[PDB]
């Protein structure tokens, strides 16, 4: 996940090591040689600014276009069920092929400004 | 200005994603971190 | 009147409330937010103690 | 989970969206049209005050009523594992039949009065 | 002191336990009474 | 996980009851009569301190002595990847025979001085 009202998306900031970071995430892992995996985050923001944004997270055995898609889908719903205007929805994604032993990592970390 | 900020809630949201390969799940896993830019603090998975 | 107990980690919480919920999805994660709305607790972000 | 010494069980409050709840719970997923799961909480309660309480989880495919039967029995043997006298054991449970994909969920959240 | 800082943990201790149980979580229970952490509420770091 | 810079390995601090502490840590659970079941914690120390320590979890059923040197390992591989010397890596296991159903837990809780 939830992001707190009023909070604003930003690109991560300089953290310091060790920091207690609250973290919503979705991550993936495969021994299988040659086997596409990835994971996705999405943040779904609110029209009324007095409202949280949600934050949904996917991770399997598909691609990055498959994967954003899908979390996308999934904070759609999260604000159907709540029954909330949605103002629009941040995400990102990432894939990786397995060569030996890989993982696929998506996240949205909560910080202070 | 606002202060004892950092007692209060988090008040930014940052997405980020990496991936990476491992001598075992752990260090797959830690690579992937290091790789989307957030590897050397504590996550704590809220959910 | 925020706080962010793992910061403020000499304030322990003074209160504790049992819920319980339950809810379909199209997704597992979609069931899950949904049964936590239905417990009461799914717009709040939950940090698992174990 | 563990229920800090003097802390009052009250009914949940009215948490700020987005708020960070230190929380202890139990969840069961299942995509099995017809079948029936369960999630249930306790809190073993001790007589001496400044002891703490014991919260005990489960989650599992059985009727609400067994759900909480288990749990509460586990919150017992956690306090017989540590030798305390308990005072009672405080439990919530709740069962869900599927349809297409369902999620049952009991939690024991933490917070300020 | 008067005004409370905020801080990074700054201590770091290794502990470790094994016990038998009723059921998973009882056993795990008592892994940690017998680790000597079993009456704190973990809150695990990924 | 990661251990701050500046922070220190000491024995575990009288924590108050219920204190919600930031914890690494790595389980093993088994009901399989006679079998050896162990975890292990690591912690790789930097010689640069304003760098921060790593630390590394493994369970899994072998024994004490294999889990901690594969423990050991992932924390030297973990430097390896950041490029950052080694002072030396703090390390605990634990081994457990099942008897009927048994837990093998290993552990690094941060805390505050
Ligand atoms: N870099 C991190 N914060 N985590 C990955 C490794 C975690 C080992 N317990
Ligand atoms: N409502 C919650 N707090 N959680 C469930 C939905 C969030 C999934 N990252
Ligand atoms: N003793 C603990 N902190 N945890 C194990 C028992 C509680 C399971 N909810």
């Amino acid at each position: 996940x939830i992001m707190p009202p009023e909070a604003e998306i930003v690109p991560l900031p300089k953290l310091p090591m060790g920091a207690l970071v609250p973290t919503a995430y979705g991550y993936i892992i495969s021994d299988v040689p040659g086997e596409t995996i990835s994971a996705a985050i999405s943040v779904a923001i609110p029209k009324d600014k007095s409202l949280c944004g949600l934050i949904m997270q996917y991770e399997g055995k598909c691609s990055k276009k498959e994967a954003e898609k899908t979390v996308r889908e999934m904070a759609k719903i999260g604000f159907e069920m709540r029954g909330w205007e949605l103002d629009r929805i941040e995400s990102i994604a990432v894939e990786h092929t397995v060569e030996k032993l890989g993982c696929a990592f998506a996240a949205a970390a909560l910080w202070y400004k | 200005n606002p202060l004892h900020a950092y007692f209060k809630l988090p008040n930014t949201v940052s997405l980020v994603a990496g991936s990476s390969e491992g001598e075992t799940p752990l260090n797959a896993f830690d690579g992937a971190l290091l790789n989307a830019g957030i590897g050397n603090v504590n996550l704590i998975r809220i959910s």
